[PDB]
């Protein structure tokens, strides 16, 4: 294994990620100290995954993230290597909108990372929330920046 | 009490509207309010129709 | 890298970023065998006009001594066909040394990159080249998650963001009086967040949005159907469309193939002056579509370089061979005479009216350029840079550009002011246009029926000719899109 | 010579392994897609002509052949696959967040 930290941040994946294709990508862009990674457990951000997806779908080197499960990694377009071991958040949002409907509200807000991950699940709960005739007062996006 | 509309706020956000004479509202979170039948008038909560 | 490439040697190497293809072949790989490199079709001679925008700047740079005197510009330009791995592809080969320099000779190294045109695709790219802190200035990518300078360091755009865009839509929808519209985005970077803003903004506006439909180049007959299904069973004639091209030709054809006639379509700016949509024979369906357009800006002696391509006479362009090729049916399939006039056949390379992103192009190489010169004109003890100390242009780095690309201030040759704010942005008017049916010929005439202006307030930016508007194309009466009637008197 | 368990971190101090099981899933993913490479008859393969990749010298898009293909059993003898878009679909859990009493 060739493990390294991400601190959630896109650069430092990019940077591990860089050095994990380093192999492959010397093939197609023209030393054997060089370790052969052949699958990628990771990554936990969803667009860390992304970005990885990116890059390691390139070369079509299987990425399996344990952590990441924005809707838009289903693409098998644009992510040809991505795997999954969570559910994907298509689920969560109905999830949340029967909660609310469960408990007979109707007059709700809605906050939402702004990123890979809570904007497609916050779109799915708005959706499932308006066919359940569920009222959005606010929508708001924040990040830790 | 049937349910008034507030201009510009979204649909569950309404208001209390008493029900005219004639007419009457039944259930809660009622839209509209039904006249009571032919030979028959709305009592004084507008809740029915007596003969 | 990358082959078919369009590469000059230079002291300093500017890398591109331009869709010469609409895409990619849709072979999902099945990996019985290797993968192959997959191959891009749909030839886009607008992305090719694009790319020679860029060459032609820096041509027009290496040739006056007034901008950069004894110091090249060479480039190294790639094709993305609108997919992200191709321009990532491109990206790995832009950062070869830095890559190797960071993780472990002759190798070019790429001081900024002009592009790409996807939002999506600039993403990536722009994840890439922010390790190595390397300017990336696009040219047609508007998203506002590009505007994150925590996640892009090094990006830059001389297209404006699309949140004043989707405000348009908005206003444009309030002033005819309207409050019953679907909206369409594609399923990517720049269609989800512009059609956001635009529900936000319709909120605010009190505008019900019946239905929101996503959409993408690549979606099954299944969902496309779905997506027709439900157009047909909504009443809300106006439809909000914030996509592009190719990611809306599936739609579009299906729709077409159905006959689906009255709904008016607000059209965003990548796909309001489309090849792909605006097509002669989908006016019965996209005709009156009311749509947003760029500033029109001017490069003189950009058509004569267009018209003097030439894939033998053109050895630095490796993409000029294929755009002669399918420009007149010939193999280099009839022989290549390598004699014919490109003034024979209409393609959009030449036959465009207006040069707004060619002009967005011309702009990011000149803005490189105009960095590099404040880089070279510089007094010693007033750098940009600790202790107000200064680049060297002969051993000029990446991030001393980027440095100097966030504090520049330059002039266009139509003597308008080009900076570029905290968010790595500019700003930019709209015009908006409406797609008339040419009487002379079959094309679609894209009429300028208004404008947009970005500076000033609310309420007082839009500015429409509705004497101007032909509805569906034929029609002067404004339609009717609210989902009820008006409650009369009593 | 410090005790781990002296110090109250998220490192032990966990109730259920929820994550964690991800990535011990997604580690004997892997190891099962090399399995299935490993043990492959040779007229029963997943690549052309039925053909088999060779454990020794596999390819990163071999694997992910297989584990497109990847049908194993957990250690709580549950099956996980993977679909088409290569997700692994899961119950959901509704905690409340209560106050500790003591
Ligand atoms: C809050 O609003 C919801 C609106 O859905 C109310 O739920 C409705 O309650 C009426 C009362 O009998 C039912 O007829 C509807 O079928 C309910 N709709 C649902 C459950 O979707 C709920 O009762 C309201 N609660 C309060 C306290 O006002
Ligand atoms: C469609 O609905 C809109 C929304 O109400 C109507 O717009 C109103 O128009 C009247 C007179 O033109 C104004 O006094 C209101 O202030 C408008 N309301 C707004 C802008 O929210 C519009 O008239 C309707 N069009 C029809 C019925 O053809
Ligand atoms: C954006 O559009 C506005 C309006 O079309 C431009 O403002 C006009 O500028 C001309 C001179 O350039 C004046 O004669 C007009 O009276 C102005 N119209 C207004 C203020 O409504 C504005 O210049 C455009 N932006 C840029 C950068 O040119
Ligand atoms: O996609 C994402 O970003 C989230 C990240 C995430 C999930 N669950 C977690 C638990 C702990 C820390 C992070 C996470 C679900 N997928
Ligand atoms: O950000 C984006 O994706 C769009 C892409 C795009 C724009 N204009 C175009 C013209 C032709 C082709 C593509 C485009 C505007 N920015
Ligand atoms: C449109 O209405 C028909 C009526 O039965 C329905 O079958 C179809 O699914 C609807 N289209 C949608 C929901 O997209
Ligand atoms: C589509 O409908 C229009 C009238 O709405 C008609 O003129 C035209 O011929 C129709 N085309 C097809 C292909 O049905
Ligand atoms: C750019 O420079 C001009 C001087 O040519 C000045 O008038 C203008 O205010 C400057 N703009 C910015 C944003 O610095
Ligand atoms: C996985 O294999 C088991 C037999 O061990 C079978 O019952 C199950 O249906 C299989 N699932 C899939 C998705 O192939
Ligand atoms: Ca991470
Ligand atoms: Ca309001
Ligand atoms: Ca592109
Ligand atoms: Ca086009």
């Amino acid at each position: 294994y060739r493990i390294f930290d991400t601190c959630n941040t896109v650069s430092k994946a990019l940077e591990a990620t860089l050095s994990f294709v380093a192999q492959n990508k010397i093939d197609s862009l023209n030393s054997e100290h060089i370790p052969s990674t052949i699958a990628v457990v990771g990554a936990t951000g969803s667009g860390v995954s992304t970005a990885v997806a990116n890059l390691l779908g390139l070369f079509y080197i299987p990425q399996v993230s344990y952590a990441s499960s924005s809707r838009l990694l289903s693409n098998k377009n644009q992510f040809k290597s991505f795997l999954r071991t969570i559910p994907n958040d298509e689920h969560q949002a109905t999830a949340m909108a029967d909660i609310i409907e469960y408990f007979r509200w109707n007059w709700v807000g809605t906050i939402a990372a702004d990123d890979d991950y809570g904007r497609p699940g916050i779109e799915k709960f708005r959706e499932e929330a308006e066919e359940r005739d569920i009222c959005i007062d606010f929508s708001e996006l924040i990040s830790q920046y | 009490t049937r349910k008034g509309i507030i201009e510009g706020e979204p649909t569950c956000c309404f208001e209390c509207v008493e029900c005219p004479d004639g007419e009457y509202s039944d259930e809660t979170d009622a839209s509209a309010c039904n006249k009571c039948p032919d030979d028959f008038w709305s009592n004084e909560n507008h809740t029915s129709c007596i003969a | 890298g990358p082959d078919q490439r369009a590469q000059k040697k230079g002291d300093i190497i500017l890398g591109g970023l331009f869709p010469i293809h609409f895409g990619v072949a849709a072979k999902d790989q099945d990996l019985k065998s290797r993968p192959e490199s997959v191959e891009c079709i749909r030839y886009n001679f607008r992305g090719f006009r694009w790319l020679q925008a860029m060459i032609f700047a820096i041509e027009e740079i290496n040739s006056s001594p007034a901008l950069l005197p004894n110091l090249t510009l060479g480039y190294r330009i790639f094709d993305t066909c609108n997919t992200v791995s191709k321009a990532l592809e491109a990206t790995l080969s832009f950062v070869a040394q830095n890559k190797i320099d960071s993780l472990n000779e002759h190798i070019p190294s790429t001081i900024a990159v002009v592009g790409a045109t996807g939002s999506g695709v600039s993403t990536a790219v722009a994840n890439l080249l922010g390790l190595f802190y390397i300017p990336q200035v696009s040219y047609a990518s508007s998203s506002r998650l590009l505007s994150n300078k925590n996640q892009f360091k090094s990006f830059l755009r001389t297209i404006p963001n699309d949140e004043h865009q989707a405000t348009a839509m908005a206003d444009i929808i309030e002033y005819f009086r309207w409050n019953w519209v679907g909206t369409i985005a594609a399923d990517d970077d720049y269609g989800r967040p512009g059609i956001e803003k635009f529900r936000e903004e319709a909120e605010e506006r009190d505008i019900c949005i019946d239905f929101s439909e996503l959409i993408s180049q690549y979606s099954d007959e299944e969902e496309i159907q779905h997506v027709v299904e439900v157009i047909q069973n909504s009443t809300a004639k106006v439809i909000v469309v914030f996509s592009s091209g190719p990611d809306l030709e599936p739609l579009i054809k299906e729709i077409v193939r159905r006959n689906i006639t009255g709904k008016i379509w607000l059209a965003s700016e990548a796909w309001a002056s489309s090849s792909l949509i605006a097509m002669p024979q989908y006016f019965h369906v996209v005709g009156g579509t009311i749509g947003f357009a760029l500033k029109a800006g001017q490069i003189p002696g950009f058509r004569e370089f267009l018209k003097k391509v030439h894939p033998r006479k053109s050895v630095h362009n490796g993409f000029a061979k294929e755009f002669w090729e399918e420009t007149f049916n010939c193999h280099l399939r009839p022989l290549c005479t390598g004699d014919e006039n490109i003034s024979s056949v209409e393609t959009p390379y030449i036959d465009y009216t207006h040069l707004r992103i060619s002009y967005n192009v011309y702009l990011a190489v000149y803005s490189i350029a105009h960095a590099l010169q404040d880089i070279y004109t510089c007094l010693p003890g007033r750098g940009l840079f600790t202790n107000g100390s200064c680049a060297d242009i002969k051993k000029v780095e990446a991030w001393q550009v980027l440095k100097h690309l966030r504090h520049l201030n330059f002039t266009n040759n139509m003597g308008e002011q080009v900076t570029f704010d905290e968010c790595g942005d500019l700003v930019g008017n709209y015009s908006i246009i409406n797609w008339h049916l040419s009487p002379e010929d079959g094309s679609i005439v894209f009429k300028e029926v208004g404008y947009y202006n970005v500076y000033a307030k609310k309420g007082e930016r839009l500015f429409i000719n509705e004497e101007k508007i032909l509805w569906s194309g034929f029609s002067r009466e404004v339609p009717f899109s609210n989902c009820s009637r008006d409650c009369l008197a009593g």
